[PDB]
RNA sequence: CGUCGUCAGCUCGUGCCGUGAGGUGUUGGGUUAAGUCCCGCAACGAGCGCAACCCCCGCCGUUAGUUGCCAGCGGUUCGGCCGGGCACUCUAACGGGACUGCCCGCGAAAGCGGGAGGAAGGAGGGGACGACGUCUGGUCAGCAUGGCCCUUACGGCCUGGGCGACACACGUGCUACAAUGCCCACUACAAAGCGAUGCCACCCGGCAACGGGGAGCUAAUCGCAAAAAGGUGGGCCCAGUUCGGAUUGGGGUCUGCAACCCGACCCCAUGAAGCCGGAAUCGCUAGUAAUCGCGGAUCAGCCAUGCCGCGGUGAAUACG
């Protein structure tokens, strides 16, 4: 998160290869999960505030 | 075992810098940043001065080498 | 196993001569948990015993366990800054363990190609007196007393 | 004939959407064939707990999608009608392909 | 083994197919 | 007229029909030792049957899925098992003491992480 | 660093999501992008009315939401001219056109979040920390509960050295999974650096 | 977040002892996985920890049938295909169930040793969960944040390099050195998962990668899908060899604006080292180890042999 490189919104990539998920919160670019678009540390953040819903703690 | 499929790659920045410089004929130098592109025919007698980074190598372009990418030519590293 | 005394655990009588004794020695052999090409190789070692022999396998089979077992060994000891070899007893339970699993050893040093001569070959050379197996068995027995100055270290 | 098809997150949710359901029906159409279960997907997410390094640690976090079926023989038109503003659940979401 | 590209248990392990593992 | 128990082994699931007869068995539209072919454990399976003198009495439709064969083998060893007490009660009599009756519980362990395989732990060196 | 968070730890009974909303696997990360824009925006500005929680449910479209504040008075506004402002401010933001509603909270002596942000904005104001967490303590053990405790992190009355200090009267049973217990988190940025504040409320077993 | 660790343990209130730091409680006998419980005690109780409350697996029962059956019967393109039925198996919600309760033995008690029922005993098996604190431990490059510093450049945009360098050294792994093996056929038996700008049945072309074309699926309906190890048969005969597939030459298919540096994948050649590894050293107590394959996240593609999970087959040994 350099907030200049957080220019991914810009979606004018004139190759849609340099297009790259990056955090929606963080900006965190290497972890974040397509279904979140957060990254690993804030997806497990907010998941931990239950504010992820359906979101629970597996175990087995 | 190379590949690259039906349809051969070359930048179009020399291309239509060289097959239209054929119209007077040859020429002293070029300067491209397009190691990409692949050396085709009617380059054979030019000598395009390649970038690798640092550097605009200068590359004379022979029969035999038509195929070969011109990053092929203009080495990037430096060791002993 | 500082706690308890891990019992031994019970096997699963054969599925031919339902013997306990001989899944474990089909146990030994076995590798990579392949049970089955396991059970194969000693039951046509068996076949190939009653070939070469008028007896039967499993007679066979125990008598050769039998001269392979150690009734005696020698177990390391630190004592007064050198290590000694203490000689001392083998309980009935390592016996079995150290028969079995010379066996399969030295049935797998041998020289035939297919295994199942190996164990077969083996088997019979074993409850004939003879084989890599019994020398083992000969070779730790002559080890212990040639030591027995220190039988005294009881352990 | 009527499919129909109830998903969500909450196991209560969803049996509070099959409730509205079975019963506002069997008043107006078929003896109604009871809501059945139907697997679940789920989804995992494991991560490494901490912001740097201790790639060893890592903690499991799962979506799990509940299912229902019901499927109620015969519209009827007045069943059609027990179940026309009758629900309650937030956290469903309902399908229908009769 | 898993090793041999052009083999059965190769094009497997390489998660692949071809002449020596077709799709049946 | 006819028996039925179930048994289940390592996640395979078995379903047992017994019926008087000769002493042929089908599993899955196939004889014992067409589905159980060159397999020396699937003598097994019909252990609880010779418990009791069975096999020559009996006759044995036999469903699977699930698993493995050897899972398979254990399942189908509870099946024949509880059917044949369902047909004769007093069979657990003898049943029980050979733990015929009985559903082995053991399932393969959770894979847990930081460790190659659930227990088998990561090597390391220079400590 | 040990202990997980005991509200993520308890969403299974003891305590309910913020977020009742199902979803599909190609909307959810929106819906999830758009509370977050929603919390944003209510925290950013509600901060006065002292805000503990905000849910938010939907169906389609209809976004209920609501927002469980100590004043509802700050709010609402003038008859209802702030409670008007913002609730467009939501349908400006997403043009979903949504609800709003407004519960009261009790007691905000008995809701973790609240006794955080109180003892939070103490230090910011300097008062003697050791003193707010023995009081804080007791304004949540006094209005009932049957235990509490409070944590700050470090660089307690402008230190160098990062400390912590502690506080807890009654029980406060982590490990029991049933406690339902309030965990509240309250920041504190000062003229030095950031100063945490935890807050836990045991009200309650079974 | 890691770590000492799921190791027990760390404390408090009042009382009592001591000028005091501080003791007593928490020590002591018995017992437990446990500061677990019992008995005894100037101590009586309590808090954080242990355990229990949550999840998964094991047995049984309700409620429920576009998944199951021909168990039962009747139609058969002999395909659960059609009728038809929820029994069974499943699917998934809710319950039951185990308490040392029962029996004999020892004991002051807690509890220990067996025995009977029971799917299951005496924490059934596996998770989630990791006290007061320590390392002045990790992380300002995930975020947040005080101070400091640069603010036509310590900001910003591109194109091309680089992070992939190679005398050399170590860690973690992969594939092997082969006959309990390697091939080629032919045949079985999984579980959890994923699938619109997608899984891709099936058909045609191509040795093949893959390309044309298209059925069905918003999936217990369709697809990835073959599971592999096994089993039957056949070949190789012990050889650096039908072991082993590293290198390297050639020809191609794909993804992508683009594969020189620097992508996987296919086909023909090539066919290295390695014949089981010095001193050292690692894991694991049972469905564990060993072994076999399958799916996922990230992701266009991929350098996944990593990682997180899944199921098949299934040991040895523990005196002490
Ligand atoms: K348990
Ligand atoms: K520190
Ligand atoms: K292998
Ligand atoms: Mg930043
Ligand atoms: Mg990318
Ligand atoms: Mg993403
Ligand atoms: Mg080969
Ligand atoms: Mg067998
Ligand atoms: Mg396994
Ligand atoms: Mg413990
Ligand atoms: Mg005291
Ligand atoms: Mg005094
Ligand atoms: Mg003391
Ligand atoms: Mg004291
Ligand atoms: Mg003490
Ligand atoms: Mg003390
Ligand atoms: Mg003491
Ligand atoms: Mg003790
Ligand atoms: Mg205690
Ligand atoms: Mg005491
Ligand atoms: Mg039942
Ligand atoms: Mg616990
Ligand atoms: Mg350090
Ligand atoms: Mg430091
Ligand atoms: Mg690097
Ligand atoms: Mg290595
Ligand atoms: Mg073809
Ligand atoms: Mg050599
Ligand atoms: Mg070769
Ligand atoms: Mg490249
Ligand atoms: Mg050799
Ligand atoms: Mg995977
Ligand atoms: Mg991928
Ligand atoms: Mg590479
Ligand atoms: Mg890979
Ligand atoms: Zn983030």
């Amino acid at each position: 998160a350099r907030k200049a490189l957080i220019e991914k919104a810009k979606r004018t990539p004139k190759f849609k290869v340099r297009a790259y998920t990056r955090c929606v919160r963080c900006g965190r670019a290497r972890s974040v999960y397509r279904f979140f678009g957060l990254c690993r540390i804030c997806l497990r953040e907010l998941a931990h505030k239950g504010q992820l819903p359906g979101v629970r703690k597996a175990s087995w | 075992p190379r590949s690259l499929k039906k349809g051969v790659f070359v930048d179009d920045h020399l291309l239509e810098k060289v097959l239209e410089l054929n119209a007077k004929g040859e020429k002293r130098l070029i300067k491209t940043w397009s190691r990409r592109s692949t050396i085709v025919p009617e380059m054979v007698g030019h000598t395009i001065a390649v970038y690798n980074g640092k550097q605009h190598v200068p590359v004379y372009i022979t029969e035999n080498m038509v195929g070969h990418k011109l990053g092929e030519f203009a080495p990037t590293r430096t060791y002993r | 196993a500082r706690r308890r005394r891990a019992e031994v655990r019970q096997l699963q009588p054969d599925l031919v001569y339902g013997d306990v004794l001989v899944t474990a020695f089909i146990n030994k052999i076995m590798r990579d948990g392949k049970k089955n090409l396991a059970a194969r190789i000693f039951y046509d070692a068996c076949k190939i015993i009653q070939e070469k022999t008028g007896q039967e396998p499993l007679k066979v089979f125990k008598q050769a366990v039998e001269n392979v077992k150690p009734r005696m060994e020698v177990r390391s000891r630190r004592v007064g800054g050198a290590n000694y070899q203490v000689p001392m007893e083998v309980s009935p339970r390592r016996q079995q363990s150290l028969a079995l699993r010379w066996l399969v050893q030295a049935a797998n040093q041998r020289p035939e190609r297919r295994a199942a001569v190996r164990i077969a070959h083996e088997l019979m050379d074993a409850a004939e007196g003879k084989g890599g197996a019994v020398k083992k068995k000969e070779d730790v027995e002559r080890m212990a007393e040639a030591n027995r100055a220190y039988a005294h270290y009881r352990w | 004939k009527i499919r129909i098809k109830l998903r969500g997150f909450d196991h209560k949710t969803l049996d509070a959407s099959a409730q509205k359901i079975v019963e506002a029906a069997r008043r107006s159409g078929a003896q109604v064939s009871g809501p059945i279960p139907l697997p679940t997907r789920v989804r995992r997410f494991t991560v490494i707990r901490g912001p740097f390094k201790h790639k060893d640690s890592r903690e499991h976090f799962e979506l799990r999608t509940h299912n229902r079926l019901v499927d109620i023989i015969n519209p009827n038109r007045k069943t059609i009608e027990q179940l026309m503003t009758l629900d309650l659940p937030t956290g469903v979401e309902i399908e229908i392909k009769t | 083994g898993k090793g041999d590209r052009r083999t059965r248990r190769g094009k497997i392990w390489r998660g692949t197919y071809g002449k020596y593992r077709p799709r049946k | 007229e006819q028996y039925y128990g179930t048994g289940r082994r390592k996640e395979a699931v078995a379903r047992v029909f017994l019926r008087p007869g000769n002493g042929k068995v089908t599993v899955n539209g196939q004889d014992f030792n067409e589905y159980f072919q060159g397999l020396v454990r699937a003598v097994a399976a019909l252990e609880p049957l010779r418990a009791v003198d069975a096999l020559g009495r009996f006759d044995a439709y036999i469903t699977v899925r699930g698993g493995g064969k050897s899972g398979q083998i254990d399942a189908i060893k509870l099946g024949i098992a509880r059917a044949l007490v369902q047909y004769n009660p007093d069979y657990r009599a003898k049943l029980k003491p050979l733990g015929f009756l009985t559903r082995d519980a053991r399932v393969v362990e959770r894979k847990k992480y930081g460790k190659h395989k659930a227990r088998r732990a990561p090597q390391y060196s220079k400590r | 660093g040990n202990k997980i968070h005991p509200i993520g730890f308890r969403l299974g009974i003891t305590r309910d999501w913020e977020s009742r909303w199902y979803a599909g696997k190609k909307q959810y990360r929106h819906l999830l992008l758009e509370d977050q824009r929603i919390r944003g925006l209510l925290e950013k500005e509600l901060y006065s009315a002292g805000l503990a929680r905000v849910d938010i449910e939907r169906a389609a479209d209809n976004v209920a939401v609501t927002v469980h504040v100590a004043k509802p008075g700050v709010v609402i506004g003038r008859g209802g001219e702030r409670i008007r402002v913002l609730r467009e401010e939501l349908a400006k933001l997403t043009g979903k056109n949504v609800a709003l509603n407004v519960q009261e909270v009790q007691n905000p002596n008995l809701s973790a979040p609240l006794v955080a942000q109180r003892v939070a904005e103490q230090i910011e104001r300097r008062f003697a920390v050791r003193r707010a967490i023995k009081q804080a303590v007791q304004r949540v053990m006094e209005s009932g509960a049957k235990g509490a405790k409070v944590i700050v992190s470090g660089r307690i009355g402008g230190a160098e050295q990062a400390r912590t200090e502690w506080a807890a009267q009654g029980r406060v049973p982590l490990h029991t999974l049933r406690a339902n217990i309030d965990y509240g988190f309250a920041l504190a940025r000062t003229t030095y650096g950031v100063l945490g504040v935890k807050a836990y409320i045991f009200l309650g077993e079974v």
